[PDB]
Formats: C-alpha cells, structure tokens, sequence
DNA sequence: AGAAGCTGCACCTTCACGGC
C-alpha cells in the first residue's frame, strides 16, 4: 500500500565525512538505513507541513572516496583517523576508530501524500532542498553547492502526471539525470537462492553471503568463479536481543518516552547496479519493516522481481 | 584432589610469571608474592576478583571503551523471514566472549 | 535537579574541506581556471638524527648506524614555479539553533536549559562571539603553517543567498592580528549575518577564498593523516597529506578548531592568545589543558552551576559555554 | 624540568626545488626566457666493472669478465652544444622564532627551553649563524657536482620584497672558499638581512640564481632519484635524475644540506672544513660520525645539559645547538 | 573528629609469504 505518486529527485548531493565503517563485518559505502532515516528525518521536518509522506529512496553515488591507506606491506587497507584532544591533565586520549569517506549521491524519493493537486509544482522541492541542505547525510555534512559554473536543480515527477509515452519519456529523461551513478538493490531471494544451491547435506553459519563477497579462483577440472553485478554484503536491519523496556526502565537512553530495545545487525546482500536496466523506476526505493513485537527492524527494496 | 596439581601447576605458572619480569635486586618483595600469589588466598582474591559477564553478542566496550554501559549474554531468535541471516547462530558453534 | 545523563549538541558553524589551488598574485580575480596542487610523494635519504636507546644494545651496532645512512619516502606538496600564492578555498555552513540540546534525557534539565540559553541570547546575543568568528574567518588562521612566511594574506568572503552571490567582502588578514579582536565596520556586518545564520532564522553558506604570498616554488602544507603505525611496516613513509579530488587540501576538523580559536578567557596569563574552545580547554600544542576541574572554570561545572543551582558565571564565562554549545560535543552523567 | 616526550621543530630556512637551465656566459643579465636543461634516458654498453662474487668465481662463468657488455640504462643532463653556462634557481624563506616548538608535552620543559633561547638570542644574536648561512649562499656549495670543474662561478642573491627586488647582491662564488668565513661589506649586509629575518622583525624570501659555465655542450648534475625498491634486475635503471615538468631540477633537501654545512666545531680533527649540522652529526658519505656520544658534544647531551641541568656550553656548542633548532626534527624521549 | 571526592599505583598483556 506503500505506493509513490511522484517522485522528488535531489541531485547529487555531496558529502565530505561520512561514515566509511558501516557494519561490525562491512566497511565502505554507508548503510542504507541512513538513507532511510534521512529521509523520515525530511518527512519530519518538512513533509507534515505540506501533508505528504516520504517513504522510499534511491542510491546512485556518483562518485566515492574513502579516506584510508595501504599499510606498505599488507593486503589490506587501514582507517585514516582524525586527532582527538587531550583529556584533562595533557596527556593523548584513547584513539576510537572512525571510517570517513567522501560520497557523491543524488537521491529519488516517493512522495505520497495530498499535499500535491497542481499547486506546488516545483516549490514542493525547492522546499525539501532548501530545507535537507542544512542536515547530514551518514554523519557527513551535505556540502550545498557553493558558487561555480553551473547550478543543479531538483526535480518532481508524477506517475499519473502524463500518459503512457509521457510515463516513459519522464522515466527517461529522469533516469539521465543519474546515468553514472550506481542504483543500490536489496537482494534477499539471491541471498537465499545460492544458500539453497549451497546447501547441499552441508550447513551454514554465515558463509551464504561471505561466499558471494570474496572473489574465489578455485579449480574445477587456474579458473575464477563470475558473480552477477557487484554483490556486496550490507548490513539489512537489526534483529531483536532483549525484549523491549518501558520509557521509565532503561538508565541513560536518548529520552525516556520512547520504548528502548538491545539490538543486533542484520546482514543481506547488495548490488550496484546501473540505473538504465531498472524497468520500472517506480521500484529501487528502501522502505522500511517493523514487525515489531518480534524484532527485525529491517530496511529493504521490495517489489523489485 | 585429580585436579589439585592442574591448578598449583597454574598458579605456580603465574608466580614465576610474576617473579620472572620483576627486575629485582632489592626491597624483598618476593616474600609477599608468595605469601598470596602461591597459597590458597590466591582462590579467595580470585572469588573477590569481579568483572566478567561472559557474553555472547553484546559487547558494548568497543563503541568508546570509557563507557560503563550494560553487556549481555542472550542470542538473538531465528528470523522467520527468508532471505537475510547473520549471528553465526544456524550451525558452528562459537566461543563466549567475556567482558 | 539532577543533570541531563545523555547530553548531546550537533556543531553548528560546520566547514568543509579547504581545497589548495596555485596562480599567480594579483591574478587573484580570475581565481577560477587556477590549477590545484597535487602531493607528490619524494624519497629522501637522511641521517639517523632521532636520539638512540642504550639498553640491551651495544656499542658498535648503534654508532656503525649514526654512521650509515637512513632511506624514507614522504609526501609533499610544493607550488609551481610560476605562482607565488596559494589559494586556499572552502565553504562554511552557520546552521542555526545554536542552544537547542540534540540530545537530552529529563524534560525538566531541557527545560531549564532552554531557559538558560534563551535569557543568554535575550540579554546578550551571538554579538561577541559571532565577532570573534569573524575575526577567525578574517585573519587567515585556517592557514596553519601557510600564514607564518606569507608577506600578504587576503580573504575574500562570499554569502551565497539562493544559489548566487548576495554580499561580498575582501579583507586583509595580516592587520587583523592573531591575538587581538577589534571592532570594525565590515567584521561587524560579518558578525551580524552570522548571528542572523546563527539565531536558527537560517542556515547561511559563505565561502571563504584566502591568498597566500609564500613564494615561487615554495612549500605549501595540507594537513598530514593519522595512521597509528602499529603493524606490519606501515610507519616506513612517517608522512602522508590529504587528498580530495586530486588536490591537497586541509581537513574540516582543523578548519573549524582554526575558526574556533576565540578563548581568550582561561585563568592561566590570558594575554597569551585565544585558544581553542574545549571542556577543560585544551591545547595540543603546549600539552596542556587549561581549565581543569580543580578551579571552578571548566565547561561542565559552569554549565551544571549555570542551569541547576542557578548561579550565573562572569559575563566572559558564559560566553565560553555558549562557545561548547556551538561547538558541539557528548556529556552527562 | 625533564624532557618532554614530543619535540617537534619546524623547518627555518625553506628552500624550494632548485631548477636548471641553460645558456651562454656574458648572456647572464637577460637570463629569464634561458632554455631548461631536461632529462635524457640513454642506453650505455659497459663492461664488467664490478669485483666478482662466489657464483662467479667458477672457471666457466668468469665468461661474464671476458664477453658481456653489460648494457645499462641510465639518465643524462647535458647542456646544448652551442651553451656553456648552467643556470641554477630557487627561492628561501626564512621564517625565524627558532626555538619555539610546534608540538610538546611539558609546559614547563617549554617555558625553561624557550628561557634558555630567549637568554642565547639576547646574549649573542644570530650572528654568526646568519654569517656562515649567507657564505653557504655566497659560494655555489649547492651546486654540488656542478662546481667541481666549472671555471667561474656567478650568484645573484634578490630580496624580493612583493613582487620585485629590494637589495640585489652579486657574489663570485670561486673567490670565496668553501673551507673558511671571511668578511665582506656586501656579505655582512646580507647576513645581517638574514639574521633579520632569522629573529622575526621582517618577512625575507630570497631568489637565488647561480651560474656556472661548465663548457660546450658538457654534463651537469642534478638530483638523482631515490629509489625504494630492492631486489630486481634487467628492466631496472638504476640512475633516474630528478626533474620537475620536463626540466632538471636539484632536490630541495639537497640546498637544504648545502647550505646548513656551517659545522666547524667537532671534537675530531678540524682542519677540515665545516660539516652540516645534524644531531650525532653524520657525513654518511664519508662513513664517519663526527660528535659521537662516546663524546660529550652531540646536540642531545647538550641540549640536556643547557636546559635541564643548567649547564651552559661553550659559545660554539651554543651556536651548534642553536642551528640544530634552526634545522628542526623530531627530540624528545 | 567523622564523610565525600580526588589522585596514585597496581594489575592485565606479541606474527605464518607473490593484482579480473
């Protein structure tokens, strides 16, 4: 029921310190719960003013850059921190190890609400831009254009806004705005499917996603084994430690009118595909999925195949 | 009794342990090392050592280890939908860690 | 009563990373088409000119080593020889809601905070400290090590209102002193548009474009990255710069403790400078930290004198507090 | 009063990359638009030079000995055969407040090292630092191989106030030695411009440029390239001379070598000539360390023995002390 | 002459090698 009726496209959005760490197990791009939380956090802020829902988001990422290095020696690659303060007496504090990467992501929205007859037809994301440019996007401040050769619009477009050949050519003409960059797909029946075929009389603990993450150059009577796309592992939601607590119950939470749970990550599988293969643009947007009485705080892309 | 010499061997093992990187030559602290760290005073200290919790999946000192928050020991139930899992927790069996 | 336990403020005045281009003086106003400079990384051969540890060693060893050579590989970033400035530019966010608390347990501390900080702006608003800001933004203290040889620094400042320019000023950093904060015309209207960004009306985007004299062919500094080097041979090259989009620049944290330097309120001889604005403000340059707990002028006994037993500090040291707020950081009990 | 654990110096006396083009002698004043020297990768066929290993000391593989002509590959900086004047410039800051670091840990181990230059500069100023730094300049020692054979040797010293000259000298540098510190009106002049600029009370960047007529068509030298990469053959040149966009060019740290060899007191025997200045102070080269701590006269003893036990050393181990700070690196425990 | 908070000190504790 989840159904968008436009789509409010913000362009690519830069941002200068992100969280590079993601996951207790992934590292690189930042999770998609992010993006889910930024938009709710826009609904929240802007989006009961003009009586509309945003639920659902693309990622493109047009460009990254994370800030780490080679240990000269290694195979792997090493966290470039930043320097905190000493503590109370001078002497150098305990370094945390904080991931920042560089990103480069526009983003597509569902609109959904009836804050739109034909009144706000590009002041509704004037609003959103004007308002999200002063937010962070992962813990990454979102660099809003400073002044240079050329500005970068938003966009609004409707589904039932045009006819068939107008459905696809606003399709086209949106999905130009966003040709480099990578669309990111929740994909769980993948997941599930190589499980299936790798679960012959032989279990798992988790090795049905690592699997897909490595690049194994094994040998069948060297070869290499091809995967589909970039499957990458992303952390797919929480999953439920505690029963959860009363307001009043849990010493040192964020407020205490909100019920408190002890939570673990949740791990699915990715892919960054292009934009141009997606056959419906109406799909590609993360929504969330309480069930909340159980656990699984998951975020997904449903209705994809 | 069949065990006593196991733990006089570990508790032995820490003496020298103890003795060994010491860089002494003066101050006769060997005396008191092993008055407690020998006999079976070393077993009461050790019920009056507290500390550990012996989790499971819940370590909270690795989010900025200044931080006395709460720790648990409990694994997470089994997601019903299909698709996604993580916890290490349908097969192998994993080691406890302890805080 | 009892403290907030979880005590969270976002930062506000929040910069971005100062990318470094090279050109020529006085062609300063086509400083568009300026090419940025790139670290190099340079091998080096020097001495062993680090003092030597005489346990468990011996002799020969040590002096047949303060004898041979000792072979590193660095990073550097230098200006062409045809440009004798460095154009250090980058932008800066003033959010806006300076006191609100992102953070906060009890609704009766977020209410009496709140209080606290509204009867601070009503009597005194974000004059001082937005001038003091806009002294940090127009001396050119964001150049670290590019401002101690520059025989003329100039800082051009541009307020972008929707997606163009809508004020412009040009000051001359080096009459602007690192230690003193004066009263002028044009650092006022600064002042004023960013406690206007600063009051929550809105969310000002400034540029800040700073030239540099240093020399032809000189050496320029971005801010050098923090690997811990403890591994496998991963301390070999003991220098690596920043790098974003193919350009040396500085980091946004060094950016924003070189705007923020505006303390000049601490019980330690306070005709020194302006250090940074820290709870038990610290310096990591003297190793020091300045503020300690047992005198009563740190943020956290200030703050919980200020808004729990109601007692209100000296007119200098609320704006210190006012300052942590700005800041951002995590507290409570 | 101890050491502190973090010491850090920075660099007095920056120069840049020194570049190198090429001309004819008496052309010296319109020497701006001079062609630059680059870089020639060449092949050579040699011989066995090398003394033999164990493997090849078999009575059929001394072969290599007898028919290999052992082809290598290696760089070449010449000049044009109708130019026999090379034509060497850079550009030197020099910044001053010598003994002030820039990152420590013990206040009170800075305030007595800061007491300690502070009573050195108003005792004895930069005197005779900035007289044997301005007859390192006066005679080409930073033109290291380029020197060994030229016939004359002309440097042109311009203090570049904004963006023109201010004082121009113009030394012989054959006729000044490279072994001893003699006077001269034009060389006092310039040493006590550098000694000003040594002390803070003024901003001085120097443009350097040396000539020396080599011959038709002969060899320079720049710098060669410092490669950090072991063990490898046949694809491997083993000689890359250093340049920057095309043109040879000397390394940076070389004139910074060249013109620090101010070191005239050392235990050893001195009748040599003066060394540079380093902690232990090395001449690798040479394979000997002059100021070994089996003496009591490195600069780590010394610099121990001048600010925490209060034991002043003689004048010239002051002198020593004090460039080892004009130098900068890392001391500390 | 008894209560709270601060500081100083002790106690724990080392690896397996070559780009879809």
């Amino acid at each position: 029921v989840t159904d968008p009726e436009a789509l409010l496209l913000l362009p690519r959005l830069s941002i200068q310190n992100a969280n590079a760490i993601s996951s207790p197990l992934t590292w690189g791009f930042p999770s998609p719960g992010a993006f889910t939380g930024f938009v709710h956090a826009l609904q929240r802020r802007v989006g009961i003013s003009l009586d509309i829902e945003l639920d659902g988001v693309g990622i493109v990422c047009h460009r990254f850059e994370a800030q780490i290095s080679q240990p000269a020696g290694k195979r792997t690659k090493v966290f470039n921190l930043t320097r905190n303060p000493l503590n109370r007496d001078g002497s150098t504090a305990a370094i945390v190890e904080e991931g920042r990467a560089h990103l480069e992501v526009s983003l597509l929205l569902g609109v959904h609400g009836d804050g739109l007859d034909d009144h706000p037809a590009q002041e509704i994301a004037r609003q959103v831009q004007e308002q999200a440019g002063a937010m962070r996007l992962a813990g990454g401040s979102i660099l809003p254009w400073c002044n240079e050769r050329f500005p970068a619009p938003n966009a609004e477009l409707l589904m039932l806004g045009g006819s068939d050949e107008q459905r696809r050519k606003n399709q086209r003409r949106l999905t130009r705005r966003l040709l480099p960059g990578f669309a990111l797909v929740s994909r769980e029946a993948l997941l599930q499917q190589h499980l299936e075929t790798l679960r012959t009389t032989l279990p798992e603990a988790t090795t049905l996603d690592a699997l897909l993450d490595l690049c194994r150059i094994n040998f069948e009577p060297w070869q290499v084994r091809d995967k589909p796309g970039w499957l990458v592992p992303i952390p797919a939601g929480y999953n439920a430690l505690s029963p959860l607590y009363l307001p009043g119950e849990v010493r040192n939470a964020r407020d205490r009118e909100t019920p408190l749970r002890f939570v673990e990550n949740l791990f699915g599988l990715g892919e960054w595909l292009s934009p141009h293969r997606v056959a419906a643009l109406s799909d590609l947007l993360w929504y969330h999925h309480a069930e909340p009485d159980k656990g699984l705080y998951r975020w997904s892309t449903p209705r994809f195949v | 009794q069949e065990l006593r010499q196991f733990i006089e061997s570990f508790i032995q093992e820490r003496l020298q342990g103890k003795l060994d990187k010491l860089q002494p030559d003066e101050d006769d602290k060997r005396q008191t090392l092993l008055a407690t760290h020998r006999r079976e005073a070393w077993l009461a200290d050790a019920a009056r050592r507290v500390g550990q919790l012996q989790l499971v999946t819940h370590t909270l000192k690795p989010i900025h280890p200044d931080a006395r928050g709460s720790n648990l020991h409990s694994l997470p139930q089994a997601p019903g939908q299909p698709g996604l899992a993580g916890s290490h927790e349908l097969g192998d069996r994993l080691v406890s860690d302890v805080v | 009563l009892s403290t907030a336990s979880v005590l969270a403020f976002e930062r506000k005045l929040d910069p971005s990373d100062a990318l470094m281009s090279a050109g020529a003086w006085a062609q300063r106003d086509a400083s568009q088409e300026w090419p940025a400079v790139t670290v190099r990384e340079k091998s080096v051969r020097g001495t062993i000119s680090n003092r030597l540890k005489t346990k468990d060693r011996d002799p020969a060893k040590l002096d047949a080593s303060i004898q041979s050579p000792n072979l590193q590989t660095v990073d550097v970033a230098n200006l062409p020889s045809d440009a004798d400035t460095l154009k250090v530019r980058f932008t800066l966010r003033v959010l806006g809601g300076a006191g609100t608390p992102s953070a906060c347990n009890d609704a009766a501390y977020r209410d009496k905070l709140l209080q606290t900080v509204a009867t601070y702006v009503n009597d005194q608003g974000f004059a001082e400290l937005a001038r003091r800001y806009a002294h940090n933004l127009a001396n050119a203290r964001f150049l670290w090590r590019n401002r101690v040889g520059a025989e003329a620094v100039e800082v051009r400042i541009n307020h972008i209102r929707q997606g163009e320019v809508a004020r412009a000023w040009r000051f001359d950093a080096l009459a602007i002193g690192l230690r003193d904060f004066k009263a002028d015309a044009e650092l006022d209207a600064l002042a004023e548009l960013i406690a206007s960004g600063l009051s929550g009306s809105g969310h000002v985007l400034l540029e800040v474009v700073a030239f540099a004299r240093i020399g032809d062919g000189q050496e320029v500094f971005p801010s050098q990255e923090l690997i811990l080097d403890k591994g496998d041979k991963k301390g070999q090259k003991s220098k690596t710069l920043y790098s974003v989009r193919d350009a040396a620049a500085i980091h946004s944290q060094k950016i924003g403790n070189a705007l923020r330097t505006i303390d000049t309120w601490y019980p330690d001889e306070d005709g020194l400078g302006p250090i940074a604005v820290e709870p038990y403000g610290s310096v990591t340059s003297q190793g020091k930290a300045y503020r300690q707990p047992k005198q009563k002028l740190d943020f956290y006994t200030l703050l919980d004198n200020w808004v729990l037993r109601d007692e209100a500090p000296a007119v200098e040291q609320q704006h210190y507090v006012i300052a942590n707020l700005i800041r951002g950081g995590v507290f409570g009990e």
